RNA sequence: UAAGCCCAAUUAGUGAUUGCCCAUUAUUCCUUUGGUAAGGGCGGAAACAAAUGGAGAAAGUGUAGCCCUUCCGAUGUAGAUGUGGCCUGGAGGUUAGGACGAAGCUUAUGGCGUGAGCCUAAGAUGGACCGGCCUCUAGUGCAGAUCUUGGUUGGCGUA
RNA sequence: UGCAAGGCCGGAAAGAAAAGAAUUAGAGGCACCAAGUGGGCCUUCUUCGGUAAGCGGAGCAGGCGAUGCGGAAUGAACCGC
RNA sequence: UGAAAUGAGCGGAGUAUUUGAGCUGCGCACGGCGCGCCGCACGCACUGGUUUCUUCUCCGUGAUGCUCCAUGUUGGCGAUGGAAAUGGGGUGCCCCCACCCGUCUUGAAACACGGACCAAGGAGUCAAACAGACGCGCAAGGGAGGAGAUAUGGUUGCCAGUACUUCUCUCGUACUGAAAGGGAGAUGCAAAAUGCAUCUGUGGUGUGCACACGUCAAAUCCGUUUGAUUUGCCCAACACC
């Protein structure tokens, strides 16, 4: 007995009653994994730094409100 | 170390004084003014309560449970009897002694006891006399001792 | 249908404004009974007591242009056993 | 005693609702039972069937459980009951018990009539 | 307690949340786990990656208490330590004694800050752990 | 006696008895000033107009008039069988209800979105004599996401919060001469909710110029919405 | 009718009322529903908010976790001005791995014995809200904190571990079983670690 | 409709309707459309002119 | 001299732009119910016996809903969930009834509830048990499975 | 001192003018646990095989199925709703 | 039927008030002619002037009422009766509606199947493993279980319960590798094939409750509180490292 092969009639009803959603925000999930090696590398660096320097500032911030 | 609002939590939904009849939920609680299950209504859980009950003849008698003593039973609760003619507003602020948020509700109470006690006369007036004019078969006496 | 309503053609009234002239009026239909039933001024008019009874209502609205109006009885239905039958229509209350 | 006046009751329907087609098999009790036949009538809201109880025929809340006589029905078993209705004397009235026997029945009419609380189903020869 | 159950609800609608066109019937799907890489491959590949297969070698006649080794972190030596102990326990001074095995411990990992100087009687001790203690004034002392 | 509590919120509330009745006479004054400046506002516009048109005819000129910048909108359909672009729009211009009516700008974004949805709506241009009635007698705020019927000034001035948004008439001028607040005021009323025209309509299948309903009736709006307010 | 298509979507499942059977727990609730609506705290508003949530919605704090960020919270704070009150809707547990702690006012719906007997040894107290309803009615001068949930177990396991990306725990009693086949690349193939999202 | 709402709403509305009752006015209205038809005449002519 | 077909009107060259009739649609009014609901009140204001203004007022998910005001939605197979939602046998508590009549049974016995059902009345029924409320518990609700058992029944005073 | 990148310190912000110069009964996102369904059918336009079919087979979208009510005398799908 | 009559309507007060229409002043716009000239229907400002016609104008009552119920007129009927009324119930009749239930099915009133009546019986249960939601206890610890112990070495029975105990066992506080086997803090200084020092501490950054400083706007009964925002800390969370 032969039947139905294929259809799309009513997908795009489902799809939309909970609607297409958006796609997310460039600000998140902005991973660089598997991106050219030699810049990640180099940032890795810079951002070694980047720390660093921000434990030092909020040292700084410390002792100048205990000072003040 | 348990205050009302506790006991009213413990007992709202099963309590022996209360008397849910036909979906109607009343209470039998002889300190309650009204019968009415509600927290302010329940003279037996709140720390102090009055209630207007009625004396022999049209006295009105005031029961007062002050909070002095609410951890000895037959001391809780002290009875005042106000003699017969006394007016409802002195039935009310003696209750609003103790209890100014049962004022208006004991006033209508002392004003139902002296009706009560005035119908209660008219009605067996009137039984006393239908009953002198039949003929009983028995009449019980209870013995005296 | 809808029996809340009642249809009545009213002899030599045959125009939309015509029937306008009536809206308010009070309306009656006349029947008998079986057996004799309190009546108005039972008591003080027995001559009243018969097996005859009526229904009133009110004129409400014209019905189409031909004359027609709508009636609505106090209360209850007038009964389908009325239709094609004989019904009053008074000149009171009177606007003139 | 009078009860208190409410506005008028109005019963927005009177007529119950029976089940389908009960009237047809006697073994089938008159008791409301909701449709679920993939083809029943009733269910489909045909215009000449009957009609199913739901929401909208609710009564209105200022005068609900309020019998013609005007009071609330509060049954009672015993003389003590009726203390409980002193107070709101003019909004509930007291229903005695099937089984409450002749006997202890003549109290309980005795003291609701001297503390002049309604009984629905008292003795009626008394409060004339 | 049956009243609170899915049937009470089901009483008088016939299907009992079953459906019209599928039915309750017996067993659909196959008994057990049937078909795991037929017509069920899907659910046990996105559930269960991992379950078909063999791996490594094996180990007749397993026996657990020869390789009984439990740990406990340098962090976690207080719970060991009655308080008075540890009150009066200083760096360079008189320390308390805990004795791993006897409370039911083999091994000295050393995860975290120690919050109290002791000595340690361990099986085995892990080389930070070792190091990490003798640094804050403890010491662990080999024991069996 | 009296409580002390109860003697202070007597005292506060005799403050605001008297505050209230200041600010009712106020805003009764500042809605009055401002009916008469837009009254006559719209008797020298009209007036202007008309001169305009006599010096432009008198030397076989033509006076150009301006393209009129508020429409109304009404939905003359049910909600059956409606596709998804057209359900889209019509629940933008806030029109899922037949008979359901709005005032909208009349610029070419709003234009489109009328074209795309003809067969269901039938609209045209307002005069002041329709946003009147319309206001007035069908005229219901969004008060805590409530539809409240507008019955005094002070409700108009408090759901707006603006100095230019005091008064019915001032909501009236809003929409009737489109101002800088003429979205603010349209947003802040909830959608307007019209009877069945008396006397019917003629095809609500065809194009008004096709003899039905539909399209856009220009100014003969006015009159099959004087049958509906 | 209405064209009102996907309404229902909108509505929120939002709860008045407390599932918990404790009369003390909604006594609690009774008190600072009353404080919601009588004052204009934002701090009452969410502590009344946060009484009705369940149990797996009033996730257990530490005290080394409170320690730390009043000590974030201690530094740039005025030194004439006193530490906030630490409110937890929630229990309080004790934490060996902090030896040393200040003296904190911590008011919560439950304290271990031994994260009680630790804030008072290191001579703070602890509070009951009631007592904080007394002395900050409004909430001034508090730090509300919650407890950590991503932590768990139930956590770690959601979602489908055979996934690319997933790195969540299977429901497996048997720890050695499920490592061969689709977790291996010499065992057909591995799920993929990560994936760009 | 409403006497009470219409003025609530618009406390001018009584300087209109009075201003439509002396529009409505009949010696006003035969007045004025003899006034206007001469004025508007004569500066069709004057401007032609 | 359509009650047919095409076109065009609304009482008609008069003076203006709604002829009339039918909806589970629209507007509006009343009532119910549910909200992602919106607000207000809840420190008894004062005073007040009977013979001869009243009653209530609960900090509250859900009840006869604490009360009042306001706004919006309301159909639905399969299916999900909720219900101080209904009903049955038994247990732990509590409170009652019964030889002046329990259970069961009968009904043109009415009343109440949207409903499941509850309650009263009568028995010219019955003759000894049993109701309400909170909690616990289960072999807990029937219209039909060519369903099981028992009885009956039209065919039929027929073949 | 240019370029690439990650940050720090400042500045300016019709918060987006004017020119038809948007609108919204627009609370955005994030999870968790699961049911039924997985025979469809019809229609406007597009469309394939077939002489054709109340035939078979697709696209976009509505509808029935699951739904009555008011209409087309009668009709699951048409008109109105 | 006035139990708070918010009224252009009710109550007081006074012949006034200013809407429009006509008629007109200056300036500016506007129109026709090519520089300022003519016109201007009467637009804008002076809230211009004239009041010749047309209007009524102003002021006024908080709840010390939280809620519900309770206040007319004229007749008919009803004066205790086997009464009068209203509602309910029963039976019939009119006019209009109205295909037989259950089921499978795209589609059932179906020439689709089960379907004479009634009574009683008749179908998601028990156990074990796991998971999530919700309730309860405790918490870096939780909990047994088996078994003992004695109140009970007593009692028909209540008592097969309740009360008490466990260097154990089990699930966790640590995870990884096929295994041999290894096994996770921060900061600072510095770069030692186990580097040193300190121990009140979110490893860093971005977004983010409350709270704390202020700062604007709206409304206040003038006590404040409804939003927004700067800065700080940022809780829980999410995303990059
Ligand atoms: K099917
Ligand atoms: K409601
Ligand atoms: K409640
Ligand atoms: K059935
Ligand atoms: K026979
Ligand atoms: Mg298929
Ligand atoms: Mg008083
Ligand atoms: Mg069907
Ligand atoms: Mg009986
Ligand atoms: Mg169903
Ligand atoms: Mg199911
Ligand atoms: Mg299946
Ligand atoms: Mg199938
Ligand atoms: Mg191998
Ligand atoms: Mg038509
Ligand atoms: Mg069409
Ligand atoms: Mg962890
Ligand atoms: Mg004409
Ligand atoms: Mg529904
Ligand atoms: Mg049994
Ligand atoms: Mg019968
Ligand atoms: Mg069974
Ligand atoms: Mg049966
Ligand atoms: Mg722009
Ligand atoms: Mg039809
Ligand atoms: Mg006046
Ligand atoms: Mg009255
Ligand atoms: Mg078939
Ligand atoms: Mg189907
Ligand atoms: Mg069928
Ligand atoms: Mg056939
Ligand atoms: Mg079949
Ligand atoms: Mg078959
Ligand atoms: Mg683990
Ligand atoms: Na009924
Ligand atoms: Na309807
Ligand atoms: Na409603
Ligand atoms: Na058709």
């Amino acid at each position: 007995a032969k039947s139905k092969n294929h259809t799309n009639h009513n997908q795009s009803s489902k799809n939309h009653r909970n609607g297409i959603k958006g796609p997310v925000p460039l600000h998140l999930h902005n991973s660089k994994r598997g991106s050219w090696l030699p810049a990640l590398v180099n940032a890795r660096r810079v951002r070694k730094h980047n720390q660093k320097a921000a434990l030092k500032k909020r040292r700084e911030r410390i002792a100048a409100f205990a000072a003040k | 170390s348990h205050s009302v609002d506790l006991q009213w939590v413990l007992v709202r939904q099963n309590s022996r004084f209360l008397q849910k009849r036909g979906g109607i939920r009343m209470s039998n609680d002889p300190f309650n003014n009204n019968g009415n299950w509600t927290k302010r209504h329940c003279g037996f859980l709140n720390e102090k309560a009055a209630v207007v009950k009625p004396a022999k003849g049209g006295a009105i008698c005031v029961t007062v449970k002050d909070g002095s003593s609410n951890n000895k039973p037959r001391q809780t609760y002290k009875k005042t009897v106000h003699a017969a003619g006394v007016r409802a507003s002195d039935v009310s602020r003696a209750v609003a002694a103790v209890r100014p948020d049962l004022a208006d509700v004991s006033f209508r109470r002392a004003r139902r006891m002296a009706c009560i006690a005035s119908r209660t006369a008219k009605v067996a007036a009137a039984r006393k006399a239908r009953s002198e004019k039949i003929k009983f078969s028995r009449k019980s006496a209870r013995a005296k001792r | 249908q809808t029996k809340q309503t009642a249809l009545v053609r009213v002899e030599n009234v045959n125009t939309r404004e015509d029937a306008t002239w009536y809206v308010g009026k009070r309306v009656c239909y006349v029947y008998h009974g079986k057996k004799v039933k309190r009546c108005v001024r039972w008591s003080k008019a027995p001559a009243r007591r018969s097996t005859t009874r009526a229904l009133w209502g009110r004129v409400t609205r014209p019905h189409g242009n031909a004359g027609m109006m709508r009636v609505k009885f106090n209360g209850a239905s007038v009964p389908a056993s009325a239709i094609g039958r004989r019904i009053r229509v008074y000149l009171y209350p009177s606007q003139i | 005693v009078k009860p208190t006046v409410s506005k008028a009751i109005v019963k927005k329907r009177t007529k119950r609702f029976t089940r389908h087609r009960y009237e047809l098999f006697p073994q089938l009790s008159s008791s409301w039972r909701k449709p679920r036949g993939e083809d029943s009538p009733v269910r489909r809201r045909y215009k000449g069937q009957k009609a199913m109880p739901n929401k909208g025929y609710g009564s209105d809340r200022a005068t609900k459980y309020i019998t013609p006589s005007g009071f609330r029905n509060f049954p009672i078993n015993n003389v003590e009951d009726l203390y409980m209705l002193v107070m709101q004397n003019r909004k509930y009235a007291g229903v005695i018990s099937h089984t409450v026997g002749a006997r202890k029945r003549k109290a309980i009419v005795r003291k609701a009539m001297e503390l002049d609380v309604r009984l629905a189903n008292g003795n009626a020869k008394l409060r004339k | 307690p049956t009243r609170f159950k899915k049937c009470r609800h089901q009483r008088g609608s016939t299907f009992c949340g079953y459906g019209r066109v599928g039915k309750h019937r017996k067993h659909e799907s196959g008994r057990g786990n049937a078909g795991g890489m037929h017509h069920h491959r899907i659910n046990f590949d996105k559930y269960h990656p991992g379950y078909f297969g063999k791996l490594g070698m094996d180990h007749y006649h397993r026996k657990k208490n020869p390789m009984w080794k439990p740990t406990i972190n340098l962090n976690n030596l207080s719970r060991l330590i009655a308080a008075e102990e540890a009150a009066k326990a200083a760096k360079g001074g008189t320390l308390p004694v805990v004795d791993l095995q006897s409370s039911g411990y083999a091994k000295l990992l050393g995860n975290g800050h120690i919050q109290v100087p002791c000595i340690v009687k361990a099986r085995y001790v892990s080389k930070l752990a070792d190091k990490k203690i003798r640094k804050a004034g403890g010491a662990v002392v080999l024991q069996a | 006696k009296r409580a002390a509590f109860k003697q202070q919120q007597t005292e506060s509330f005799k403050k605001a008895v008297v505050a209230r009745k200041a600010a009712k006479a106020a805003l009764k004054k500042t809605a009055y000033l401002r009916a008469r400046k837009y009254s006559r506002e719209y008797r020298g516009a009209e007036k202007k107009l008309v001169t305009l048109r006599r010096q432009a005819a008198s030397h076989g000129n033509y006076y150009l008039e301006a393209k009129p910048k508020v429409a109304v909108v009404t939905r003359i359909r049910g909600i059956a069988k409606v596709n998804p672009k057209q359900r889209k729009i019509l629940q933008l211009l806030r029109l899922r209800q037949i008979f359901n009516t709005v005032f909208v700008k009349m610029n070419k974004p709003m234009e489109n979105m009328l074209r795309a949805v003809e067969p269901y709506i039938a609209y045209g241009y307002p005069s002041l004599a329709t946003v009147r009635a319309m206001v007035y007698k069908r005229g219901y705020l969004k008060i805590n996401g409530q539809r409240v019927k507008i019955t005094d000034n002070q409700m108009i001035k408090d759901k707006y919060n603006n100095v230019d948004i005091v008064c019915a008439e001032d909501m009236v001028n809003q929409i009737y001469t489109c101002g800088k607040h003429f979205r603010t005021v349209t947003h802040g009323m909830w959608p307007f909710k019209l009877a069945p025209p008396a006397g019917g309509m003629r095809q609500k299948r065809r194009h008004f110029v096709e003899g039905g309903d539909y399209g856009n009736r220009d100014t003969l709006i006015n009159r099959f919405l004087a049958r509906m307010i | 009718g209405v064209d009102l298509t996907g309404i229902s979507k909108k509505s929120r499942v939002i709860r008045h009322h407390t599932y918990s059977t404790n009369p003390y727990i909604k006594l609690l609730i009774k008190l600072y529903k009353f404080l919601a609506k009588r004052t204009s705290s934002g701090f009452n508003k969410v502590v009344y908010q946060r009484l009705i949530k369940s149990r797996s919605n009033r996730a257990p704090i530490s005290l080394s976790r409170i320690a730390v960020v009043m000590k974030r919270k201690a530094v740039f704070t005025a030194k004439s001005k006193a530490a906030p009150i630490a409110v937890v809707v929630g229990d309080v547990l004790d934490d060996v791995r902090m030896a040393r702690i200040p003296a904190m006012r911590v008011c919560a719906l439950r304290f271990s014995k031994s994260a009680r007997q630790s804030i008072v040894a290191a001579g703070g107290e602890c509070l009951t809200f009631d007592q904080l309803a007394m002395i900050a009615p409004t909430g001034k001068n508090t730090y509300l904190l919650r407890g950590r949930k991503s932590g768990r177990e139930s956590v770690r396991h959601f979602g489908a571990s055979g996934v690319p990306g997933s790195h969540s725990k299977p429901y497996a009693t048997n720890r050695g079983k499920e490592t061969k086949r689709g977790r291996r690349t010499g065992r057909s193939y591995k799920r993929k670690a990560f994936r760009h999202v | 409709k409403n006497r009470r709402l219409r003025l609530r709403l618009n406390p001018y509305v009584k300087r209109e309707t009075a201003a439509a009752k002396g529009m409505r006015n009949v010696a006003n209205r035969d007045a004025r459309r003899k006034a206007k038809l001469a004025r508007v005449t004569k500066a069709k002519k004057a401007a032609t002119k």
